[PDB]
């Protein structure tokens, strides 16, 4: 139950949580712009 | 009085709190002497000289003045002697030299010249 | 009848030094639990030297028997 | 040739002196005379017994330091290079790393002899 | 060992491997090998007990001898070619000496005797470095000189490694000796396909490293080094036993697990070269590896061996080992067969 | 920042926190010798952390809600059952002794962690170093087999090597006839069945094996019953000690970093308490083991790692 020693993970580590969410979001943006700019290069090069 | 830097004797460290250390050791000696019979000359003599040394420690708060009164060298030498006396008192309980002479010597054991 | 599970006799099949005993491995023991073998009981021997009597630093008649390590 | 002649003469003279030393003097050989010396009393054990080295760690470090000189001895020739910018950087780099290795062993008590 | 010293030494081990892999000059390749051996011995000796001392000495003697033969090959190559470039060797005697030198460095049979003993004598973390990272540098050199390697010599080592690795594992109860013999067997597959398609040597190497890294990481997690010590895992961490089972079956090459891929791809390459008898022999002999993987799954996951009373005290404490990358490696160790065509990236 | 190599690299080194009040004191003596009362006084006067002697439920107090767990989660080892039938067939005698040693080993690690992490000294009542006295008395009385004694030595041989002995060993030396009297006054019915031979085996183990060994590497203080009465006298002796021997003088930062890395990971500490040596006394089969283990995880706040149990009020689990 209520712990005699406070757990190491009793409270969220808000710094990791902020970074972890920021990394996931950052990569998704980078992947979408990267993908969207690969299509235009592919379309431009092949006459599309 | 400012604390010493050296006792002058090699291997004898300077004591930071001599008054308290002496009171502890003199009290312990008096405690150990309580287990020796009241009639033993070791108890009566050691208690007497112990109580005189303890009375000095309680009445002279200056280490320089106290050393002059105790006449036992540097106050760290006095602490060492107190420790030696306490060691002796415990040994004397086992030995019990207040008992009567264990054995007379032969007739002429100490006669000189022959 | 409840499901059989390995007992001590079964488990000890896997606790030896080897799975298949042979005469050449009869003297093998399992290694130490924590990988530490006992230090040797062997005593390292110190060099014993006569320092004097016939020696400039012995005053001519001191036989100083020294045990040296280096 | 000259060098080989010079070396042969040097060690030929030394050998001749040893030969003379061994065959000129009158000899009187017996067991007590040739027994091992140890201040008048018999040796206690063999002189071939192990003799502990207290400076063993310095001795190994000497092997590594003793090869720094081979890398540094070409420096007088390297100073004649056109590319002095690269030289001086690399020469100073080697000596500093040698100095750092010495400092590390020093600060970690590697130069203290074992008791 | 000061933590900073451990990192610098650990970075030097990687540096030597990287120097071998990026070097175009035989001298720098040899230097990279020496740098690697210099930095790994202190990791082997980390715990300073007689067994670790024995392992480090046996390792040093083996690796030093290989370096001598390797450098001898380089100088012979220099005599008969006047150049130092890392590539095919111009003298068949130089090819034999280098091939044997690399075989000792890998621990291939019959130069295998040191692998079981060194692995058993050192901690699990050190054994992980020895059986995974230390394979990269010698394999990368073999990947460049293979056009001049004698076919009979390289295939002879591969066949012997698979047999000796397979038979050696059957008698082991220590997990570090099981991983050593398993490593010897897997090295045989890598070099067997080397003359035909070097890409499948890289594929087998990577997949072997992922699966070996996972097994060592799970052994470290529960601090188990024997078959019986591992048999208690079910009573503390049930999940771990299931991961050990899946990883072990994958190491045995059972479809549809990732470990089947390198064996599958290597058989394809060998048959394309009308090599039928050898892949058939290899695949069957690898059943020896599966047999002593299946024993471990029996004592670990599919049955329950007896425990001890003191085990109850461990129920109250959580695992605190890092277990770095373990969730990712085990997924890669098991669920990659659907992605097999991705092997073309190695081309 | 959980302690590790990085925290050490950043300046969390033991030498920065120790003093001359950072000592590890152990109080020893036979049964009913006044250990626990003396131990509390020493800690109060010196400002040290007091550790009540480790019992069957010591590990319980350091985890969960701190309450004792049902005895099935300890193998049903029973101290009272040991005193009533010391020769029971189910191996209670050694199962208790093996469990108690592992409890002391866990406590010793917890004490060392507190000493190294905070620099505050601690006081213990017995320890892994003196637990063997009951092992010796049990065997000499025929309460355990010779096989059990060898098992105990194996576990101790691979566990006690990784630690440092206490700075100071206090020993309250009470004669056996006095203990037999004090046990009567105490009122514990089971404890009153202790025989004199057993107590004389504990005294013999102590005075003959423990104290000589501790003398060679620890400051050993011994006291009578009457001296032990006044903890002020005992504290005075401790405060004027020399500390000129033992391995604590040879410790440096990197060595204590390695020690701290061990004692903070409790599973690593307890690793060899469960070596697969199948004694009948301590062995348990899968069906019993599996059944109790499933019960253990059903206990409140025990199914998940501490901080991840909703049934005991832990929150933000989807962000942890
Ligand atoms: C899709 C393409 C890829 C195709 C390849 C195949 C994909 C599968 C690869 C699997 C990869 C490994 C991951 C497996 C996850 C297993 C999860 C599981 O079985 O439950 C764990 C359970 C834990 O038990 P519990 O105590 O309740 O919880 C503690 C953990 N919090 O554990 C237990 O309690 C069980 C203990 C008894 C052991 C039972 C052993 C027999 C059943 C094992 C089933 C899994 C077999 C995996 C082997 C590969 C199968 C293909
Ligand atoms: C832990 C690693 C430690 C690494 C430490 C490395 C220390 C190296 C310090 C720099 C040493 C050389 O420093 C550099 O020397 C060359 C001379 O050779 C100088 O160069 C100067 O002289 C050269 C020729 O002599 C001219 O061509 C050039 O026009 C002029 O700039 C540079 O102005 C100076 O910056
Ligand atoms: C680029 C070349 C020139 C640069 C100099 C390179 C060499 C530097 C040598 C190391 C200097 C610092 O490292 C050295 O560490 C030891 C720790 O044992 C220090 O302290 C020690 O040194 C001296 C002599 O041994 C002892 O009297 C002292 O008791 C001890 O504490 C030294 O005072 C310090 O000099
Ligand atoms: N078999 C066994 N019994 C133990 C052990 N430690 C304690 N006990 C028993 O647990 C009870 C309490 O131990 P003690 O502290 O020595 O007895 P006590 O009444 O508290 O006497 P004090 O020293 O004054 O505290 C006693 O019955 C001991 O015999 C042990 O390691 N093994
Ligand atoms: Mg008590």
């Amino acid at each position: 139950k209520f712990y005699i020693q406070e757990p190491p993970h009793g409270s969220p580590n808000w710094l990791k949580v902020g970074l972890t969410l920021g990394t996931s979001v950052f990569l998704w943006i980078y992947l979408i712009k990267q993908h969207n700019e690969d299509v235009l290069e592919y379309k431009r090069r092949n006459g599309l | 009085g400012l604390l010493k830097k050296t006792t002058g004797l090699v291997g004898l460290a300077v004591c930071e709190t001599p008054h308290e250390r002496l009171k502890i050791l003199y009290t312990k000696i008096l405690d150990v002497l309580g287990h020796i019979p009241k009639n033993a000359a070791y108890r009566k003599y050691t208690e007497q000289i112990t109580n005189e040394k303890l009375s000095m420690v309680k009445a002279e708060p200056d280490v320089k003045k106290l050393e002059e009164r105790l006449q036992g060298g540097q106050i760290e030498e006095v602490i060492l002697q107190a420790e030696n006396e306490l060691s002796l008192a415990r040994k004397m309980i086992q030995w019990k030299p207040w008992e009567p002479l264990v054995e007379e010597p032969p007739a002429s054991q100490w006669k000189w010249p022959i | 009848a409840r499901q059989w599970q390995p007992d001590v006799e079964w488990a000890e099949q896997y606790g030896g030094a080897v799975m298949y005993p042979t005469k050449e491995t009869a003297h093998w023991k399992p290694p130490p639990w924590n990988d530490v073998d006992p230090p040797k009981d062997t005593l390292v021997s110190n060099l014993t030297l006569n320092f004097g009597p016939q020696h400039p630093a012995a005053h001519g008649v001191l036989r100083l028997v020294m045990e040296l390590s280096g | 040739m000259n060098l080989m002649l010079a070396l042969l003469t040097n060690f030929t003279l030394a050998t001749l002196l040893v030969i003379i030393a061994f065959w000129l003097p009158q000899l009187n050989v017996y067991s007590e005379k040739t027994s091992p010396y140890e201040c008048g009393f018999d040796p206690m054990g063999s002189a071939r017994l192990p003799f502990s080295m207290k400076f063993f760690l310095v001795a190994i470090t000497f092997l590594l330091f003793d090869l720094e000189i081979a890398l540094l001895l070409p420096l007088p020739w390297a100073s004649q290079t056109a590319n002095l910018n690269t030289m001086l950087t690399m020469a100073l780099f080697l000596i500093i790393l040698l100095a750092v290795s010495l400092a590390y062993e020093w600060t970690q008590k590697g130069l203290e002899w074992t008791e | 060992m000061n933590p900073i010293i451990f990192i610098i030494i650990l970075l030097t081990i990687m540096l030597g491997t990287i120097i071998v892999m990026i070097s175009s000059h035989w001298l720098l390749v040899w230097i990279g090998f020496e740098m690697n051996m210099l930095a790994i011995i202190p990791i082997m000796m980390k715990n300073h007990n007689p067994r670790a001392t024995e392992a480090s000495t046996k390792y040093f003697l083996t690796q030093s001898t290989a370096s001598m033969l390797l450098m001898m090959a380089v100088i012979i190559n220099l005599m008969f070619s006047g150049q130092w470039t890392v590539m095919k060797l111009f003298n068949p005697m130089a090819s034999m000496l280098m091939t044997m030198a690399l075989a000792m460095k890998l621990g291939m049979a019959p130069f295998h005797f040191w692998v079981p003993e060194v692995t058993q004598g050192i901690p699990l973390s050190s054994g992980l470095i020895l059986l995974t990272w230390q394979k990269l540098a010698p394999m990368s050199v073999l990947y460049q000189i293979f056009p001049s390697i004698n076919l009979n010599l390289i295939l002879t080592l591969s066949v012997l490694s698979i047999l000796i690795g397979g038979w050696g594992g059957l008698n082991q109860t220590q997990l570090r000796k099981i991983m050593a013999y398993s490593s010897i067997a897997h090295m045989g597959w890598m070099t067997a396909v080397l003359p035909y398609n070097p890409t499948m040597t890289l594929l087998n190497l990577i997949i072997y490293i992922i699966m070996t890294s996972t097994m060592f990481t799970m052994f470290m997690a529960n601090s188990t080094t024997t078959t019986l010590s591992l048999s208690h895992t079910w009573n503390k961490t049930p999940i771990m036993t299931v991961l050990i089972l899946a990883t072990l079956l994958s190491m045995g090459g059972l479809p549809p697990l990732s470990g089947f891929m390198p064996k599958w791809m290597i058989i394809q390459e060998m048959t394309k070269n009308n090599s039928i008898i050898l892949p058939t022999f290899m695949a069957i002999t690898a059943l020896l590896n599966l047999y002593f993987y299946m024993r471990l799954t029996y004592s670990t996951t599919l049955t329950m061996f007896p425990s001890t009373n003191n085990m109850k005290m461990k129920w109250q404490f959580p695992l605190m080992k890092k277990m770095t990358f373990l969730p990712t490696m085990v997924v890669l160790s098991t669920m990659m067969l659907p992605l097999t065509p991705m092997l073309s990236v190695l081309e | 920042l959980q302690y590790g190599p990085l925290a050490y690299i950043l300046g969390e080194k033991a030498t920065k926190k120790m003093t001359e009040k950072s000592k590890l004191i152990t109080v020893d003596g036979n049964i009913c010798s006044g250990k626990s009362k003396l131990a509390k006084e020493i800690a109060e006067k010196l400002g040290l952390k007091h550790f009540p002697e480790a019992g069957i439920h010591y590990v319980d107090s350091t985890t969960g809600d701190g309450k004792p767990l049902p005895v099935q989660f300890s193998g049903n080892c029973s101290l009272e059952k040991f005193y009533d039938d010391p020769k029971s067939n189910d191996g209670n005698s050694y199962r208790l002794q093996a469990w108690l040693y592992a409890s002391r080993l866990l406590q010793y690690a917890d004490a060392l962690e507190h000493l190294l992490s905070t620099g505050q000294g601690v006081v213990l009542e017995r320890s892994i170093y003196s637990d063997f006295v009951f092992l010796e008395a049990m065997y000499r009385q025929g309460f355990i087999r010779k096989q059990c004694v060898d098992h105990y030595n194996q576990v101790k041989k691979v566990t006690i090597c990784e630690y440092l002995p206490p700075h100071v060993v206090v020993y309250v030396d009470v004669p056996v006839p006095e203990v037999q009297s004090r046990i009567q006054k105490k009122g514990n019915p089971h404890e009153m069945k202790i025989t004199s031979a057993y107590l004389q085996d504990i005294e013999n183990a102590y005075k003959g094996t423990f104290l000589p060994e501790m003398s060679e590497k620890c400051e050993v203080l011994q006291y009578s019953a009457w001296e032990a009465q006044d903890a002020e006298k005992v504290v005075e002796d401790i405060e004027y000690l020399k500390y000129d021997k033992g391995p604590w003088l040879d410790q440096n930062d990197r060595k204590l970093h390695k020690l701290r890395m061990l004692v903070q990971d409790k599973l690593e500490v307890l690793n060899y308490t469960s070596i697969p040596v199948f004694l009948p006394e301590v062995t348990v089969g899968a069906h019993q083991s599996d059944q109790v283990f499933q019960e253990f995880t059903e206990l409140p706040g025990r199914k998940y790692r501490a901080g991840y149990n909703e049934d005991v009020g832990d929150k933000w689990i989807w962000l942890k």
